[PDB]
């Protein structure tokens, strides 16, 4: 999966989270077999 | 007294079964034995530990 969301959000992209993307956007299921990876891209976009 | 043993089985039965009920009651740990204030109190991951 990939996307853009502002560095106060990162927290939300994990298992069992709750809040706006968490809720209304972007969910990782409660079993995520996986890996999270992200940076700050602010002199890219 | 003279009946002792039949009244003592119902006894350790009652009592048994009491102990039993008593236990729903214990927290073991967790934040309280009533189990619905878990539930509508942590967010999911707490509460499933």
């Amino acid at each position: 999966d990939s996307f853009v969301i502002r560095g106060d959000e990162v927290r939300q992209i994990a298992p069992g989270q709750t809040g706006k993307i968490a809720d209304y956007n972007y969910k990782l299921p409660d079993d995520f077999t996986g890996c999270v990876i992200a940076w700050n891209s602010n002199n890219l976009d | 007294s003279a009946l002792g043993k039949l009244q003592d089985v119902v006894n350790q039965n009652a009592q048994a079964l009491n102990t039993l009920v008593k236990q729903l009651s214990s927290n073991f740990g967790a934040i309280s034995s009533v189990l619905n204030d878990i539930l509508s109190r942590l967010d999911k991951v707490e509460a499933e530990v």
